[PDB]
RNA sequence: CGAGUGGCUUGCUACUUCGAUGUCGGUUCCCUCCAUCCUGCCCGUGCAGAAGCGGGCAAGGGUGAGGUUGUUCGCCUAUUAAAGGAGGUCGUGAGCUGGGUUUAGACCGUCGUGAGACAGGUCGGCUGCUAUCUACUGGGUGUGUAGGUGUCUGACAAGAACGACCGUAUAGUACGAGAGGAACUACGGUUGGUGGCCACUGGUGUACCGGUUGUUCGAGAGAGCACGUGCCGGGUAGCCACGCCACACGGGGUAAGAGCUGAACGCAUCUAAGCUCGAAACCCACUUGGAAAAGAGACACCGCCGAGGUCCCGCGUACAAGACGCGGUCGAUAGACUCGGGGUGUGCGCGUCGAGGUAACGAGACGUUAAGCCCACGAGCACUAACAGACCAA
RNA sequence: GGUCUUAAGGUAGCGUAGUACCUUGCCGCAUCAGUAGCGGCUUGCAUGAAUGGAUUAACCAGAGCUUCACUGUCCCAACGUUGGGCCCGGUGAACUGUACAUUCCAGUGCGGAGUCUGGAGACACCCAGGGGGAAGCAAAGACCCUAUGGA
RNA sequence: GCGAAAGCCAAGGCCUGUCGGGAGCAACCAACGUUAGGGAAUUCGGCAAGUUAGUCCCGUACCUUCGGAAGAAGGGAUGCC
RNA sequence: CGUGGAAGUCUGUUAGAGUUGGUGUCCUACAAUACCCUCUCGUGAUCUAUGUGUAGGGGUGAAAGGCCCAUCGAGUCCGGCA
């Protein structure tokens, strides 16, 4: 994928609880797996901020839960680095479903975004209020 | 059935002694393109810092914008080629045919050397002339040596002597380029070798941590859920299988870990200098203050302060050269915070 | 840049910047002073920093 | 229908062990096989493209995480380039685990007159030993090669030191009616592996500074105990990963394959001689070790009555002993002193304010005081201690 | 089958159960996924009335499963603390020992060899280590059968 | 302090739960502390560890043999002068 | 509403009794059944000291074929016995 223009340290593994962050009706979200990722022999899969992780949906509307759907994780705890070394971590650990063609499956999305994940997920970009 | 998973650790660093000389030895040497010219330098590790510079690559989109960049500080300065070593080829690899030495010597080098009393140069490079004149001249290498003195830092007075190739010109001139370097005083500098920009290689023998178990040292994992209160924790599973019946010398054991030579490829010297203008304020810790010559190598170098680290052009570089990189800030922040 | 807390003059290729629930950002010099404000410390009512003194 | 290879299932045999070769599954750790799941190069197609289907060469590397079951097996989920299979006493219990089988207790079903049974189910139910040899990981002492120092060589040995993916441009282009939809190449990043390092982020930090509860030294100051810090806060150096740095191309020779010239066979033919090409695989390249390589090495210098080394003394870039490295007055090697660089957070005493109280008394605030206290770092400084001298040696 | 054996011929209930072979039964619940657990269905291989059946508030170091909370159980290891471990003085055993013994790779052999055959390798001694091998040591196998054995 | 509870301290007893010396003291083991993000993904099974926690107040479901369930749950309070 | 203070009642490392898990330490042990943490009971069918009774095909047994001096699906010693 498009270089993400910063360095990560995946907050979250598989079976993560994240909250989503937009208006779809799903509150809860519990990392499933992460696109494009092969660990290695006993490892916790691990999803960082800029990853397009599958997941599913743990609190909801009754329509919402149960449901198997990608999102692009937001905001995630655990530090990043920006090419001038500054770190950067959020209040909470997000994320926003998209799409089979990446595009938000709300409208509106709650709270911050990162300006590294506008860059690949711009549909996501062009609708993010605050971006950090 | 038993997932699959790569070896803990690598084989090819074996076997994992401690190095017989903490001087770095080179084994590899790079090509004869250029003009002729000495094959490396090499300094003393004096601490860490960052800098700050414009991006070079010319296919990243940052390329104009400012970079913070970590930077291992290495005081470099002047060394003297007190020789000339001529090599033979005989039916057995290259043999040390003969050498051609000098009168100026640093006051201490006979704090390691035998410094010559009566030595006949001339003569000499006549037996190296007459081996190329028959067509038997392999690779000439200049001996040389630091001036540890010159580093304050460093308490070692002492002199470490290395050996060098010359390359680049044709075998003639390049030759007579070992000799003119020699026959002074062998003095020179960093910058009569490298040019901020470039990648060279950095070889130095690592930290020293003494015995360490299979974890530290072949990073091996520890003994998982209940497994790790039974009276095993830092232990593997087992040496083998029944048969063989034996220990194969392949599986990761108790043992000496650091103090080994290491090459660290492609190394950028992102800045050569002299001055005070890497010092920390506080000084380099367990080190000291630095002022005069000197290299700013990008990351981490082989070693502890104080080690001597050895340079050379990279021998296998992955890309172009940027010569002279635009340094806006170099950190002179205190490393005790 | 400046420190968002106690108010040193920051220096560059170190430090940490923070977003918060509403959305800001409050950057740190270290974590000595980041964990103040977990502790519900003013930069003010600290004397030790640059704003108290 | 016929011909076989394998030794992974099962079965047959009863050679081997009954003065005992520890079970299944799992786990951890190392080596391997190829009948190849993926990755590389290829042939065919019901091959437009794209995505496939079948086949060849090929064992470099990879082949992951989870839900039920003790399961092996298998079923299921979501990721993936793919989530291949087998051997190593169905590898591995003087490694671990002990869930299943298979003791002694007990229940249910069945059978049994009964004790009790079960190739049924179910609850519970233990894991010894100080390593002689050998083996491999690392670390020393000697002998050999035959005075010393420094620098080399390179027979040999090890490596996966790299593997894989995504994205951009190529390009909405080739191709196709359309739908759909590439490549060469050059770029950016991710992942797995690898070696190293600590400027930064992160953890630790029973150095240290601060708050504070109980009790004891009358109070105050200041202190001990409360598990090897009472607890709470912050935490430098160091070590560390969750941090950061580096890890080719290209050559050479082949395989499958594409071909060239070419005869036996006037033609024809990639082959019989000969030749051009061609795999992630082989050699090289790169890293590591490596004079004990018995053909026991090379070069330079120094010295045989003196080169050099040990001892000793001060200490670490070294360290389980041994080893190693540096300094030893022609000195900054360690300590004290003083800066500087840092940690904590504003000292004791005193002054004032202070809800009140007749007063005594008063938690507290403030000023003095970015104070006091402290540092495993750096500098300056020969003040202290590196003194004294002993021995070996061609 | 619309009585026969042998007296009767399973009624209330409970039921895939600690009983159900088939079996991971079908359905639903629950989870991304549930041989698990619960509910329902149930022809029950081979439920069932004091060989007691069903029911159950309370009780339990009893068996199974789910949720909230917590966390180094794990991802994936790190640093630290105390006692050992290592060097020195002193004290000072035991297990074990047919012999030889520097081994490896194959082969061979009563078919599971340091010692045989062929090769390869190998200068001696010593320190620390984790235990691959000596089908390691420890117990004249508990398993199995046998004995004109025992209880 | 509820307490013959803990912690601290007397009176009294003892330094005989009777071998010492040295190395920032390595690997490895026993006890143990702290671990960012995540949070049972570990395992047969949360085994181990942890969480919770005293006292006061508000409040407390199903079911029940009316005894109980119940400290259900849940929420607030807590020092000093 | 108060008084009353029942119970094989509750919490409890009060004394005391027991012994769930760690399958931890130990396993030529401190110990031929031990140490530590956890855990259970703790006014009763309770715990305990001393004295006393039951003896081997027999006692005793809230029953495990448990216990009867480290000896129990039939104690121990000596004898039959070579
Ligand atoms: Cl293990
Ligand atoms: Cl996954
Ligand atoms: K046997
Ligand atoms: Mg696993
Ligand atoms: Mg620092
Ligand atoms: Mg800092
Ligand atoms: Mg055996
Ligand atoms: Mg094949
Ligand atoms: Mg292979
Ligand atoms: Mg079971
Ligand atoms: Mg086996
Ligand atoms: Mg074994
Ligand atoms: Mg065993
Ligand atoms: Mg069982
Ligand atoms: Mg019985
Ligand atoms: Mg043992
Ligand atoms: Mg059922
Ligand atoms: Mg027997
Ligand atoms: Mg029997
Ligand atoms: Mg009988
Ligand atoms: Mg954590
Ligand atoms: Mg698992
Ligand atoms: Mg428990
Ligand atoms: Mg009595
Ligand atoms: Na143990
Ligand atoms: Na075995
Ligand atoms: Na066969
Ligand atoms: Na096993
Ligand atoms: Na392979
Ligand atoms: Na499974
Ligand atoms: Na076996
Ligand atoms: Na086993
Ligand atoms: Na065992
Ligand atoms: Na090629
Ligand atoms: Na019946
Ligand atoms: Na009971
Ligand atoms: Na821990
Ligand atoms: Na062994
Ligand atoms: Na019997
Ligand atoms: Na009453
Ligand atoms: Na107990
Ligand atoms: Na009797
Ligand atoms: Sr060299
Ligand atoms: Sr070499
Ligand atoms: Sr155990
Ligand atoms: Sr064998
Ligand atoms: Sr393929
Ligand atoms: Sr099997
Ligand atoms: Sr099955
Ligand atoms: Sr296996
Ligand atoms: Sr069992
Ligand atoms: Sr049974
Ligand atoms: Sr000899
Ligand atoms: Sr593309
Ligand atoms: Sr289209
Ligand atoms: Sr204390
Ligand atoms: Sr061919
Ligand atoms: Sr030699
Ligand atoms: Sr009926
Ligand atoms: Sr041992
Ligand atoms: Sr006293
Ligand atoms: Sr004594
Ligand atoms: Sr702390
Ligand atoms: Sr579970
Ligand atoms: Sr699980
Ligand atoms: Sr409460
Ligand atoms: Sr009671
Ligand atoms: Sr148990
Ligand atoms: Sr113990
Ligand atoms: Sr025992
Ligand atoms: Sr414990
Ligand atoms: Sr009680
Ligand atoms: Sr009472
Ligand atoms: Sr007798």
């Amino acid at each position: 994928m498009e270089a993400l223009g910063a360095d990560v340290t995946q907050g979250l593994e598989k079976g993560s609880l994240i909250t989503c962050a937009d208006n779809t009706g799903a509150r809860e979200l519990k990392v499933i797996s992460v696109h494009g990722y092969s660990g290695t022999k006993n490892r916790h899969p691990k999803a960082g901020l800029g990853d397009k992780i599958t997941v599913s949906v743990t609190k909801g509307t009754p329509e919402m839960r149960r449901q198997v759907l990608e999102a692009v994780v937001v905001r995630q705890r655990k530090p990043i680095r920006r090419p001038d070394g500054t770190r950067v971590k959020f209040e909470d650990n997000a994320a926003v479903i998209v799409d089979e063609n990446e595009d938000p499956r709300g409208t509106e999305l709650k709270g911050p975004i990162a300006r590294e994940v506008a860059q690949r997920f711009g549909s996501v970009a062009s609708a993010a209020t605050m971006i950090v | 059935p038993q997932p699959s998973r790569p070896r803990k650790g690598s084989l090819g660093f074996g076997p994992r002694k401690r190095s017989t000389s903490e001087t770095p030895r080179f084994n590899s040497w790079p090509s004869d393109d250029g003009q002729p010219g000495v094959q490396g330098f090499a300094g003393y590790k004096a601490g860490m810092t960052h800098v700050v510079l414009v991006n070079d690559e010319p296919n990243s989109p940052r390329e104009g914008m400012e970079e913070t960049v970590p930077v291992t500080v290495i005081e470099t300065p002047p060394m003297r080629a007190v020789a000339l070593r001529a090599y033979e080829d005989t039916p057995y690899g290259q043999r040390p045919l003969t050498e051609v030495w000098t009168d100026e010597f640093h006051s201490e080098l006979d704090r390691t050397l035998d410094v010559p009393e009566d030595h006949d140069p001339d003569a000499a490079e006549e037996q190296i002339r007459d081996a190329h004149e028959a067509g038997d001249l392999g690779d000439l290498r200049l001996i040389t040596h630091t001036v540890p003195d010159a580093v304050p830092s460093v308490p070692k007075k002492k002199p470490d002597v290395m050996e060098t190739r010359v390359g680049g010109g044709s075998v003639s001139d390049r030759l007579d380029h070992a000799l003119d370097i020699v026959e002074d005083g062998g003095e020179h500098a960093m910058n009569d070798i490298f040019r901020a920009g470039e990648y060279a290689d950095v070889a130095g023998v690592t930290k020293g941590k003494g015995t360490q178990g299979p974890v530290k040292r072949w990073g091996v994992q520890k003994r998982k859920g209940k497994h790790a209160r039974q009276g095993w924790r830092r232990r593997i599973g087992n040496l083998g299988p029944w048969n063989p019946s034996r220990v194969r010398s392949t599986v990761p054991q108790q043992g000496q870990t650091g103090y080994h030579q290491r090459t660290e490829l492609n190394k950028r010297l992102i800045d050569i200098g002299e001055g005070d203008e890497p010092t920390v304020d506080g000084g380099f810790v367990n080190y000291g203050e630095v002022d005069g010559p000197y290299t700013l190598v990008k990351g981490s170098v082989p070693g502890p302060d104080k080690r001597l680290v050895r340079f050379r052009p990279a021998v296998r570089p992955n890309d172009q050269p940027r010569l002279d990189p635009e340094v806006r800030y170099v950190s002179n922040e205190s490393n005790q915070g | 840049r400046e420190c968002d807390y106690c108010g040193t003059d920051i220096e560059p290729g170190t430090g940490t910047m923070f977003v918060h629930k509403d959305g800001a950002t409050t950057h740190f010099c270290s974590s000595k002073c980041e964990n103040n404000a977990d502790l519900g410390r003013e930069a003010r009512n600290l004397e030790w920093t640059d704003t108290a003194r």
